[PDB]
């Protein structure tokens, strides 16, 4: 290997003296280049929180019982039932016409009130947990560049500085700074059903609290805005039907799409985006390879000729036969000049290792890649 | 159908899909069930009252009434 | 009785000569008034169809299977599934980030496509019935407003005419005519689960056409346009994740809150709204009593005294002790004129039976109800 | 997790939730599953290439993955 993770994401920059201040994104990496020093490919791999707080929970489809109705006669005043001053009960008042058919001295409207117990179906649950920047654990990852490894540094708001060893390169400091509202971030789950679903979304605090659907914190014994979810039936002389608005899934998933899907694993809850601003010391870097002889010009092989990176860059891989350890040879020409070399190594002091990967910037227009005496066309869009 | 009656004085018929368009004894009178969307008994219910209509009174937007029997109740899950 | 069905109604017109053309509103009555003939109360009492044609059915929450993903490297072209080309299948081409990490050649996008099965879940369709004009079915009932009976004549677009034999009354001829666009009028349902919803909603054809759901007719193997509850996740080198947009009953019933929810009486197809406007013959109808004697003045018992019908007339009911049957003595002064009678019977011969209800209309101001030698003082609004 | 060839020179690793992280032996290769979502096997399934890896190179965006065996795929249910 040698760092080819960095040469295969979309979102790579090149920073190119002793400190190097970088803003490092999730999904994003940097490879640091620098003269008389190994290059570095730093990224952030991480930001989560374990554990965090949960918030409100909602009901998706609520679960109806015990319809109750109660009427009174034109001049009779208000219709009651208990149900009215009760706990996770939604009640609705109405008139209803009424005469000498149904039991009224009068012909007129009649007061009539229907309630029902409203409960949550199983499994049909919308939960959420709300970021503390006191507890955010981000991992900044940091890989030689070398193309023949991988360290981890993790940060608090509190244990900003660390140190790692990069073997025989030396170490390489990390002075690391987190930057939006994470009290007001929510990871928004819904419970498992037979259907496949996204594991989570991360949503805004404020759109969360708006949701127009019961609600309630974890224990509580009933849902506050229970009506959200009952539909009333035109009332008759002393019935009142009470219906369901039914599973509100299909409406939370349309709001949702588009929104984007987070990563929980485990007890870790991971952020989907965000950066952190690092200060990289690379003053304790150093080179190896400062005792191995030039590589034989004459014993490579294209294992894989020049191509495209993707990034304005050149990769290959070479195949060595000759006496290993040894420091390859390269260069590269404009066509038209041999004398002089226009090769720019990512890659700076490329070495075959005891059981390969360089990397190049070149000029615009026809050049010749040269890996020891093995030679390739190559233009330079 | 079942009767039953309660501490406060009041009677509760409970009723299920078989009972649709019958006439019960309820005490010294009588109730016609009317209601077409009765199931057998669970939590999914309604219960209302089965109003009372006055000799000689023709009863109006009511599927459940009783004839000489008063506070009468009815009730009914919708599950099967 | 004797037709206080009409006396309860929100929607109650009068109308008082031969023939009496009437429009018949569904949940509405006319009571008609004629000099020397019974009242008749006359009102639409359904509007029908047996077995209506369905319509297309659609699918509310989607059972999704068989998920399977295809990638192709940079400059090899389309990523191909055979599900592609098959029934029953939702599928997505994307494309996905590619490089020797992943076994291709080239580091660039390269072809990803993703196809995944959809059925449906059971009892989770909404079905529809469309209306025919030539086969609907419409109920008129007629009943004598006497106050001591009611006869049906179903109509359809064919058969027009009808004579009704109001026992004692003689008989009354009816010749209606229907009146919106029955074929562009579906009625909805929802296969039953365990929430309680209403039964039907009457809906527009073309509202009902432009459901944004999977379709199918009763029968066909697969569905059309399944991708309406598809969400299709982001591209991995060569795994792309395939999810449900949920259940939509909640989606649906949010846009049905407003629109009249309709009645299914077994194999009848209920018209939540429409009239009909018919002709009503009185030619025919004879007043019952031309040989009953006076009722004697001094044996009335108010039942119930003088009160509003709701309908700006009074309704009232006697008890009577002496010989029966008689003919009800009834009269009513403006307070002031003893002589003058203001009374406007609704019912116009009143009379006992061996084993009571009259109704009159009143000018505005105080008046004094005779019925016999039985007073009460009444102030009409 | 279980093999099978197919007819047509490939072969299908089907795995379980008690597969992931683990490394099976796949004809004269080795091929490694660390899918996070497995269940038991069922209808809610998913199945992709379990992309071979060439010598000396690492893995990039993969959660199945191969050495010295060409042609494999992985399939896994949802349930459970």
């Amino acid at each position: 290997g040698g760092g080819s993770r960095c040469t295969h994401l979309e979102n790579r920059d090149f920073v190119t003296t002793t400190r190097v201040t970088l803003v490092l994104e999730l999904g994003g990496c940097v490879t640091i280049t620098a003269e008389g020093k190994p290059s570095m490919d730093v990224w952030l791999d991480a930001i989560y929180q374990e554990n965090p707080a949960k918030t409100r929970e909602y009901c998706l489809h609520a679960k109806l019982s015990d319809t109750k109705v109660a009427a009174r006669c034109p001049t009779m005043g208000p219709a009651t039932l208990a149900e009215e001053h009760q706990g996770g009960t939604v009640c609705k008042r109405d008139q209803s016409d009424r005469g000498w058919g149904n039991h009224c001295g009068l012909f007129g409207k009649g007061s009539i009130v229907a309630c029902v117990k409203a409960a949550c179906e199983a499994k049909k649950k919308a939960t959420g947990h709300v970021y503390d920047a006191n507890k955010i654990v981000y991992t900044v990852k940091v890989e030689p560049h070398t193309g023949d490894g991988r360290k981890t540094a993790s940060f608090t708001i509190s244990s900003e500085k660390t140190i790692l060893t990069m073997g025989e390169y030396g170490d390489v400091s990390l002075l690391c700074r987190v930057a939006v509202d994470l009290a007001q971030t929510v990871i928004l789950e819904l419970d498992k059903t037979v259907e496949h679903l996204p594991t989570a979304w991360q949503v805004h605090r404020d759109w969360f609290n708006d949701l127009a659907l019961p609600w309630k914190h974890e224990g509580a014994q009933n849902w506050n805005n229970a009506e959200r979810l009952v539909e009333f039936g035109a009332p008759h002389a002393v019935k009142m039907d009470v219906y369901n608005l039914g599973d509100q899934t299909g409406v939370l998933l349309k709001a949702l799409a588009g929104v984007p899907v987070a990563h929980i694993e485990g007890t870790k809850y991971h952020l989907k985006s965000g950066h952190v601003t690092c200060e990289v010391g690379l003053e304790k870097l150093k080179m190896k390879g400062l005792t191995y002889t030039m590589c034989d010009k004459t014993k490579f092989t294209w294992k894989r000729a020049p191509t495209d990176s993707g990034h304005d860059t050149v990769v290959m891989e070479v195949t060595f036969s000759g006496t290993k350890p040894c420091r390859i040879p390269v260069r590269a020409v404009a066509h038209g000049s041999p004398d002089v070399n226009v090769a720019m190594l990512i890659t700076p002091n490329p070495t075959i290792e005891n059981n390969g990967f360089i990397e190049m910037q070149l000029p615009p227009g026809d050049n010749i890649i040269y890996v020891g005496e093995l030679s390739h066309q190559w233009f330079q869009k | 159908a079942t009767v039953r009656k309660e501490r406060d004085g009041s009677t509760v018929i409970r009723a299920e899909g078989k009972d649709a368009a019958t006439q019960v004894r309820v005490e010294n009178g009588t109730c016609v069930i009317l209601a077409t969307d009765m199931g057998s008994w669970c939590d999914d219910s309604l219960s209302y009252e089965c109003v009372t209509i006055d000799q000689g009174e023709e009863p109006v937007d009511v599927d459940c009434f009783c004839r000489n029997v008063d506070g009468v109740y009815l009730e009914y899950g919708r599950c099967g």
